């Protein structure tokens, strides 16, 4: 019942320092907010053909107009899934409306804070990247295990995330349609990913006026044609 | 080394040193002896004074009309456990309206000492007990250990230098059955002599006894009745 | 360190209980005496500077009308006992409507000595052993009685007992001055003789406190007037 | 919850925790008080810098009641807990008894909190020591200091903080029946006690006085310079 | 309060009225009743208004994550067990009367939940104060696996009878069609009452109100 | 190394050494054996005499969990009597629940589950005792199960616990125990007891035997002194 | 420190979770399960080291429910403990959601149980990994595996125990060439997989094979007579 | 429960100090520069922005500046994690004040209320202390315009002008020089803060995006709090540019 996270002689937190170093080496994940939609393209890699791609999906929706991707530990993410979805539930219980992305990320990031204080528990090993659609304005947020959530037009997360950020810094600018947002998200994804690129290796999903929806492998292959 | 810090951690040989240190705590107390016949039972307790001006401590605790006990170990650990023994015996007359069987009481004593062992942070009770009592099956001599082990006994001697008494208890064990109340006191006091040093031997001040019997309820003697008991006994 | 308060020694004795008795050597010296005419208690105020007021120092407290008390060892743990000690004494008269025997006074207080632990306890559980030694004097249906307790909780009837830092040489001195029928006033004389030898300071009328209980008089603390008459018999 | 024994014994019986708590008391600012005849005077140095910090929030001289005030030296955070909880219990006393609170009756409760919280499970010993001074019935003043170990004692004159022993040396020698005989002598003696620990002192010295049934009054800095003006 | 539903060959339709009343008076004439649970699963409340409201809120919320956690279609029988266990937890303290129907992987299914928690499977029923008017109409003219158009004409007349035969049932008729191909919402499908007009108008001229104090706060 | 300190901490090889050390404590306990046949299950235990000062019948090693369920424990006697009452509470709560005697497979599961519960927590310690559980019924028949300190039960036609086990298990394999009757099985049980014990370390002992089956009418019953002496004489034909 | 309780290592790993992996190979067994077209078959080795050991009481094939089979690879004490809780969770599904739990949602709740052990330092993880099969009425047969870390994924075939990469290597021969998967032909690959790696040629009494098919959704373990019929014919 | 995993944060140093408390202020020492000034006609609170990237949004309001209630406001220097709970707790405390007393909370009461919570966690509970230092501004009926400063140890005090975070001692040194007590008003204090912000910040090219300025004043019986728009800050940059060179 004693706190496992304490202040270092330099003032930093030692436990959350390794949490940020853990999500830095996770699966490469990128996202872009352009025009009326946000593109989420992640990496689902299977070690063998025996693996069924329809059983486990990395891109999961939080609700109709909100979706979320991740780079980091598998188990800690599903715990975030249940609590964040239950938070959206308890939201819709009280407020009977779709949840705004700013309020959703805020109280979920507070859960990450609780385990930097309460004892006998480790902090989360997952850095969440949240996508949302409210009042006609798209939302792209980035949260890490430290509990501090930011906002980005485009960013990168996972292995070699520094390159993905610099690439979008050069290539990406304003006035990009959702069609260009997908093709730009693929180009920055071609850099971080290595090897042959198929529709099963990448899991892509978008959020627009019609809400957050995941792309089927058929239309993904159409975008694999450049 | 690192394995004596608590009870729960097992040694690489599968032993608990804290239970061993509790069993060695009982041997640091006073030496008491007890025995039973086919009829009566006698508990001879050795009393020791903290100083020369201090009065002798009480090693005998009255439990039930037919039951008595002598304590050897940490004094306060006996007291809290005596409040447990007396409560269970009072509960027996509170519920069953009968004297609690001495075998059933000792089984409850072990269950109380089994609770601290399996849990971390709890210390076991470091007091040993020599308890006697009479029932429909006759007198019984029971011994308990801080390890929670308890045995049925004809006669035992606990404390320091108890083997010189136990050796005496082995040779006269044949006589212990057929002797009467006056002889059980003679064998009991002569059994106490072997646990005693070579200087201070027998005085009615520091030596007290108790007796339970067929129709005789447990009764504690101190000085007045003990003086004629010591008379007529060689060492 | 690397152990609990409940951890046994290789000899089978609690470290916390052993160090508790060893801490009494840092306390204040108080010498009780049991006589046929009453029980005498004496203690030194231990004034290390004139700025202090001797009225705030009470090392002899009154449990009941005929029952007194003495104090040594740690001061913080003793004040806690006294309220309970007073309370259980009145709970006796509240229940049985009689004066509690001093042996039962030592009995009710000795129960809370050992109770200390960590797991399986309540929030009203105490962590560390008592660092206080107590002397209960008084007169009852059996006459004047003087008792003593230690941190382990063992209470023993004693003809004379000394507590505090000087209890080592004072207890040995009590055996010399105490013979047979020696009265209260004679015990008061022998009390000041031993107490003056064991203290490092000078014996004065206001330096020490003296209180006695009698079979025909309630427990009484001698005021500065009577204290001057007592010291001038030396 | 968090349940374990914090303060534990040592081979010598001393408590390292409590001893380190008293070390934080020694490093506190110097505060002093002295019992007069019908009056009592409290004072404390203040370490304000560059007219920046406000003088309203710095005050270490607090009143537990109309007839009882106090001053503290130690951690300023632990004092705010004790002062508040003492006032809650002091007025809860006036709920139980129509008569006011004797200075000895609030002192025994205060020091008792330092007794419990030191030996309590998971708690922490207080790093403060305070002078509770006030007027009992008939107008007899009383001065009491607490201890992080939980002990309390009566004093005719007392001081706390850094150099507290040095102030007592002044008090021990210069406090006689001639001392605190009148109002002019009580005011000068308390000031002269602080004149030794003056280091760049000036107006920074703060003083307060309570007289009989009158409430605690704070003596303004301008009259401080007037009473310090007479050293001969 | 008249709520009813009917299962036909190709799907299920849940009818309800638009009128809500508080004990002496009509609270709202157009007030909607049927709530949302799943795309293919819909329910409608009765009895206590707030209790039936908050219960469907907790039901739609629990079923929402069940659709998000499974990623599959929702079972209609799963909704009913959630509703009655809440009624059992409060020992019938909640006066919510709920009807649940929809289409799942198995097929069109309609259930019923009594405020005491009892659940019953059934092709057709009615709940509320005007339930006995709709049950009698649905009992006589029902046929197994009716055509979608045949079931639409019957259930609209069933709610119409439940309205005209109840004091607490009025307003328009909200019917919601649920089929294996998809669900469609029909708002105010039936309006049996023509006289929506009035014979006079009331207008006030400026300056006819005895105003005493006046102040203006700009924004 | 610090890995074997608590049972909640795994070893570098993926094992719990605290459970292993509790098993090593069982190896110091006295030997107890049992054998099941068509007629029933026969029990035996070697009860070492510690001193002549102990009354006859002291330190009884034959434990009775339930009317049809016998038990013999080899290990720490403190944890033995603990689990003994706990196993009786499970059988009593079963009867208080389902109104009949718990089958031996169902009882061995619930008891072993509670043994494994203490291996997970670091704030407690695992049991240092191992035991066998026999039972007999007309619907089931003779059954024998043994639970280790790790809380795992295995069905046995025969088992041996304590110091000497593998040596006694091979002697049971040398002859078919199924067709035998409890009258002839106790002849082999006493025969093995005399083979296991020799005079090297231990001094004296006493034979504690128990029967369950047709002879006892399906109820757990101790062997009387008359039959015990006669059963010894059958073993005295060869040992002596 | 990071190697005692579960906390982030300097590289961000968890060594207690890795030792839970190393606790799987300590069981000394190897199991395989192949997902067929209309069927799902589990093949594991039945170990009876003692002649007195009852073979009927030793079974590695477990039944979570009617349409779901189970096999446990890992510590036996942890294995039977998770299956009891798996049956507690599977029944909680039907008592709540109304229908037989699918194999995907069953592996999810079981994985969530291991997630609590990982994040909390109070309770240690279990050293057993569960392999579950079954047939979903929508997507057909479903075969999943859950490691003690909490990761599960859809597998065309599973491998666990001592043999892992070599067992998968033989399974890669069948899936890459795209072999026709039927009831017998999956049993042909499953027996050949374990026989060639261990160099044994298992006898019918040495193994136990659970099966489930579209025509027989109820899980059932094959009899030695049938296993022999599926042995010689497969030889 | 293993007593090896407990650091026992309640241990006093041999000098009578707390380790976890001292390490908290050091983490605050790395936070960005935040200052405030108490003036006659209003209170001014300005701060810098350490996070600078071309892809940042900042569609919200300020970064380290929060609004406690209608009559009060605060800034933040420290770990943004512990800042969110403190900001929530301060608002909860200030609102629980509105429950019983149904009046705007005095700026002194809200400070001592949170500090009692900070010292409780360092006293017991075993949980780590808080790593955030907070500045407070606002107006009350008694003392008027107020500026306060809080430390993670629970210690607080009133201030006419102060600074927290990076370059704190450098700004305090300039406040001891230019600041005129009881003379400079809110208008003059605005130009003074911009001067201190530009000199103490070694990072060049100060822009309306890189810095943030918020004002709180009482006008016509209503507390007026606002944050200057980037164009309004750019106008102040054009004013200070001429002043500087």
């Amino acid at each position: 019942s004693f706190s496992l996270t304490t202040f270092s002689p330099s003032g930093k937190l030692v436990q959350i320092e390794y949490a940020l170093a853990a999500v830095a080496g996770g699966a490469p994940s990128v996202g872009i907010k352009a025009a009326n939609g946000v593109v989420l393209a992640t990496e689902k890699k299977q070690k063998s053909i025996l693996y069924d791609e329809r059983s486990v999906h990395k891109v999961e929706p939080i609700t109709k107009h909100i979706g979320l991707v991740y780079s980091g530990m598998g188990p800690d993410y599903r715990v975030l899934v249940h609590r964040a979805r239950k938070l959206a539930q308890q939201y819709y219980l009280v407020y009977q409306e779709p949840i705004p992305t700013a309020q959703l990320v805020q109280r979920v990031a507070s859960v990450m804070q609780e385990y930097t204080q309460s004892g006998g528990v480790r902090p989360f090993g997952v850095s969440l990247l949240i996508c949302g659609w409210n009042e006609g304005r798209p939302y792209l947020f980035q949260s890490d295990p430290s509990g501090a959530y930011f906002a980005w037009k485009a960013t990168a997360m996972g292995k070699n995330y520094v390159n993905g950020k610099t690439f979008l810094e050069k290539r990406y600018n304003e006035d990009l349609e959702l069609e260009d947002a997908i093709h730009t998200a693929i180009l920055t994804l071609k850099e971080s990913f290595e090897g042959q690129m198929t529709e099963d290796n990448i899991e892509v999903g978008i959020c627009n006026e019609a809400g957050f929806r995941r792309l089927t492998p058929t239309e993904v292959k159409d975008y694999l044609a450049a | 080394n690192q394995y004596d810090n608590d009870v729960t951690v097992w040694s690489p040989q599968g032993r608990i040193h804290q239970i061993e240190y509790a069993m060695e705590a009982v041997k640091q107390g006073s030496a008491t002896v007890g025995l039973k016949s086919k009829t009566h039972a006698v508990l001879v307790a050795l009393k020791r004074a903290q100083s020369e001006l201090a009065a002798h401590q009480k090693k005998i605790l009255h439990v039930d009309n037919h039951i008595g006990i002598s304590i050897a170990g940490l004094t306060a650990d006996a007291r809290l456990l005596c409040n447990f023994m007396r409560q269970e015996c009072l509960d027996s007359r509170f519920v069953f309206d009968r004297p609690l069987p001495v075998s059933r009481l000792v089984s409850l004593i072990g269950s109380k000492t089994q609770i601290p062992t399996q849990r971390y942070g709890r210390r076991p009770y470091g007091v040993g007990l020599l308890i006697a009592g009479y029932d429909d099956m006759g007198p019984h001599i029971f011994q308990t250990c801080p390890s929670a082990n308890y045995f049925d006994c004809r006669a035992m001697s606990i404390g320091a230098r108890s083997q010189s008494a136990r050796t005496y208890l082995e040779r006269h064990m044949s006589e212990f059955m057929e002797c009467n109340l006056n002889e059980l006191v003679k064998h009991g006091l002569r059994a106490l002599r072997e646990t005693l040093p070579a200087e201070q031997d027998l005085t009615t001040k520091n030596v007290s006894i108790g007796i339970v019997g067929k129709d005789l309820e447990f009764t504690i003697y101190d000085d007045d009745d003990v003086s004629p008991f010591l008379e007529g006994l060689e060492e | 360190y690397d152990r609990g308060v409940n951890t046994f020694s290789p000899e089978g004795r609690l470290f916390q209980v052993e160090y508790a008795i060893e801490a009494i050597k840092l306390g204040s010296t108080a010498i009780g005496i049991q006589t046929s005419e009453g029980v005498c208690l004496a203690v030194e105020k231990r004034i290390t500077s004139p700025l202090m007021e001797p009225s705030s120092i009470e090392k002899i407290v009154e449990i009941d009308a005929h029952i007194g008390c003495a104090m040594s060892g740690l001061i913080a743990d003793a004040k806690t006992l006294i309220d309970k000690a007073r309370v259980e004494t009145q709970n006796h008269w509240f229940t049985y409507n009689e004066t509690m025997t001093v042996e039962s006074v030592t009995q009710a207080v000795s129960n809370l000595a050992l109770q200390f632990g960590e797991e399986d306890a309540d929030p009203g559980a105490m962590s560390r052993p008592f660092g206080v030694a107590l002397l209960f004097g008084g007169v009852d249906e059996k006459g004047p009685q003087l008792f003593h307790m230690d941190p382990s909780g063992t209470f023993v009837q004693c003809d004379a007992r000394a507590i505090g830092s000087a209890s080592e040489g004072a207890q040995s001195s009590l055996q010399e001055v105490y013979h047979k029928s020696m009265t209260l006033k004679e015990a008061i004389k022998s009390s000041l003789i031993i107490l003056k030898q064991v203290m490092e300071e000078k014996l004065n009328a206001t330096n020490i406190e003296l209180a006695t209980v009698q079979p025909g008089q309630n427990f009484h603390m001698f005021t500065k007037e009577e204290l001057e008459e007592v010291i001038k018999d030396i | 919850s968090y349940d374990r024994a914090i303060t534990v014994f040592s081979p010598d019986g001393h408590l390292f925790q409590v001893e380190y708590a008293q070390e934080a008391v020694k490093k506190g600012s110097t505060a002093v008080g002295v019992r007069g005849k019908d009056i009592v005077v409290l004072g404390v140095e203040k370490k304000s810098v560059a007219k920046l910090q406000d003088e309203r929030t710095v005050r270490k001289i607090c009143a537990l009641d109309d007839n009882v005030c106090m001053a503290f030296a130690g951690l300023t955070a632990d004092a705010r807990i004790v002062i508040n909880r003492a006032r809650v219990e002091c007025q809860s006393h006036r709920l139980t008894v129509e008569d006011p609170v004797t200075v000895e009756y609030i002192t025994r409760y205060i020091a008792s909190l330092k007794q419990r919280y030191t030996q309590s499970n998971g708690r922490r010993p207080f790093g403060i020591s305070a002078l509770i001074v006030g007027f009992d019935f008939d107008g007899t003043p009383r001065l009491y200091q607490t201890d992080p170990s939980g002990t309390y004692h009566a004093w005719k004159a007392n001081a706390i903080g850094r150099g507290a022993k040095s102030v007592r040396e002044f008090l021990e020698k210069n406090y006689t029946d001639e001392a605190i005989e009148t109002d002019d002598l009580t005011i000068k003696l308390v000031i002269k006690a602080l004149l030794e620990v003056v280091q760049s002192g000036g107006k920074n010295i703060e003083l307060a006085v309570m007289r009989r049934d009158q409430p605690l009054k704070i003596l303004n800095p301008e009259e401080i310079e007037k009473y310090v003006a007479e050293i001969e | 309060t008249t709520i009813a539903g009917l299962v036909f060959q190709d799907g299920v339709i849940l009818g309800a009225d638009t009128r809500a009343t508080n004990d002496s008076v009509v609270a709202d004439k157009i007030c909607e009743k049927i709530h949302f649970i799943a795309p293919k699963i819909y329910c409608c409340g009765a009895g206590v208004a707030a209790d039936a409201e908050m219960t469907t809120r907790m039901a739609a919320s629990n079923m929402e994550l069940h659709a998000l956690s499974t990623g599959r279609e929702c079972r209609v029988a799963t909704v009913t067990r959630m509703l009655r266990q809440t009624l059992f937890r409060y020992q019938g303290y909640v006066g919510a009367s709920l009807i649940v129907g929809g289409v799942d992987f198995t097929g069109p299914q309609l259930y019923s939940v009594h405020p005491h928690g009892s659940y019953s499977r059934l092709p057709f029923t009615a709940l509320g104060s005007g339930q006995d008017a709709a049950i009698a109409v649905l009992e006589d003219r029902f046929q197994p696996n009716m055509t979608l158009e045949a079931a639409q004409e019957l259930l609209v007349e069933a709610i119409t009878a439940g309205i005209l035969g109840d004091l607490g049932s009025g307003g328009n008729v909200d019917a919601c069609v649920i089929t294996a191909a998809g669900a469609k919402m029909l708002r105010a499908l039936s309006s049996p009452t023509k006289p929506i007009e009035r014979s006079s108008q009331y207008r006030f001229a400026p300056g006819t109100t005895p105003v005493l104090s006046q102040t203006v706060v700009p924004l | 190394t610090g890995y074997d300190l608590s049972a909640s901490t795994f070893s570098p090889d993926g094992r719990v050494f605290q459970v292993e050390y509790a098993m090593k404590a069982v190896e110091n306990s006295s030997t107890a054996i049992g054998i099941r046949c068509k007629d029933g299950v026969v029990f035996g235990v070697e009860k070492l005499v510690l001193s002549k000062l102990y009354e006859e019948g002291s330190n009884k090693r034959l434990f009775n969990v339930d009317r049809h369920v016998g038990m013999a424990v080899a290990g720490l006697l403190a944890d033995a009597r603990s689990l003994a009452d706990i196993a009786r509470e499970e059988a009593s709560n079963f009867r208080s629940n389902f109104g009949y005697n718990i089958p031996l497979k169902h009882l061995a599961d619930r008891v072993a589950m509670y043994v494994h519960a203490y291996t997970l927590y670091s704030a407690v310690r695992p049991f240092g005792c191992s035991f066998m559980l026999g039972s007999y019924s007309v619907n089931d028949g003779a059954q024998l199960y043994m639970i280790d300190p790790s809380g795992v039960s295995y069905g046995y036609w025969g088992c041996a616990i304590g110091k000497a086990r593998q040596a006694a298990k091979t002697e049971i394999e040398k002859l078919q125990m199924k067709e035998m009757t409890c009258r002839d099985v106790v002849k082999e049980v006493a025969k093995i007891i005399y083979i296991v014990h020799d005079e090297v370390k231990d001094k004296a002992f006493e034979l504690e035997l128990s029967w369950v089956g047709e002879i006892t009418n399906g109820r757990h019953e101790i062997v009387p002194k008359d039959v015990r002496e006669e059963a010894e004489k059958y073993a005295k034909e060869s040992l002596k | 420190f990071d190697r005692h309780i579960t906390i982030f290592s300097p590289e961000g790993r968890l060594y207690q979770v890795e030792y839970a992996f190393k606790a799987i190979n300590q069981g000394g067994l190897t199991s395989v399960a192949v997902r067929g077209k209309d069927c799902a078959v589990i093949v594991t080795q039945k170990k009876v080291p003692d002649k007195l050991l009852d073979s009927s009481t030793v079974t590695h094939l477990f039944k979570i429910t009617e349409n779901i089979g189970c096999v446990m690879t890992g510590m036996t004490a942890d294995s039977r403990s998770q299956v009891q809780r798996a049956r507690y969770e599977a029944a909680n599904w039907k008592y709540k959601y109304g229908y037989e739990i699918p194999v995907d949602m069953l592996c999810k709740r079981i994985a969530d149980i291991s997630q609590v052990y990982t994040q909390n330092a109070e309770m240690r993880p279990l050293g057993c990994c569960m392999i579950l099969i079954g047939i979903d009425e929508e997507q057909g047969p479903q075969v999943y595996k859950c490691d003690p870390a909490g990761y599960y994924c859809g597998f065309k075939a599973t491998a666990a125990g001592v043999k892992q990469t070599e067992s998968t290597s033989f399974l890669e021969k069948k899936v890459k060439k795209k072999f026709d998967w039927t009831f017998e032909q999956t049993v042909e690959t499953a027996i050949t997989c374990l026989s060639t790696v261990l160099s044994i040629d298992f006898k019918p009494s040495e193994i136990e094979v659970g099966v489930v098919t579209v025509e027989n959704p109820k899980f059932r373990i094959l009899t030695e007579a049938e296993i022999d019929a599926h042995l010689v014919a497969l030889a | 429960m293993s007593r090896r995993y407990d650091s026992r944060t309640t241990i006093f140093s041999p000098e009578g100090r707390l380790y976890q408390v001292e390490y908290a202020m050091e983490a605050i020492g790395h936070a960005g520069t935040c200052l405030g000034i108490l003036a006659n006609d209003g209170v001014l609170l300005a701060a810098e922005r350490r996070n600078i990237h071309k892809l940042l949004d900042e569609v919200f309001f300020s970064e380290k500046i929060y609004k406690l209630n209608e009559d009060m406001a605060c800034s933040v220097a420290g770990i943004t994690s512990d800042a969110n709970v403190l900001t929530n707790e301060l608002r909860l405390i200030a609102q629980r004040y509105l429950l019983q007393y149904q009046e705007p909370i005095p700026c002194e009461q809200l400070v001592t209320a949170l500090c009692d919570i900070k010292q409780a966690y360092t006293q017991f509970g075993g949980k780590r202390p808080f790593g955030v230092s907070l500045l407070y501004i606002g107006w009350d009926k008694h003392y008027g315009f107020q500026l306060y400063q809080s430390d993670p140890s629970g210690n607080y005090g009133g201030w006419k002008a102060t600074c927290i975070g990076n370059n704190s001692a450098a700004a305090v040194s300039m406040l001891k020089q230019d600041y005129k007590e009881g003379e400079m008003t809110l208008k003059s204090a605005l130009a003074l803060a911009i001067k201190v912000l530009n000199k103490t910040m070694d990072v060049s090219k100060l822009s309306a995006e890189k810095v943030e300025i918020a004002t709180l004043t009482r006008e016509n019986g209503k507390t007026v709090i606002r944050v200057l728009k980037q164009k309004e800050v750019e106008q102040l940059i054009k004013k200070h540019e001429e002043e500087e060179a």
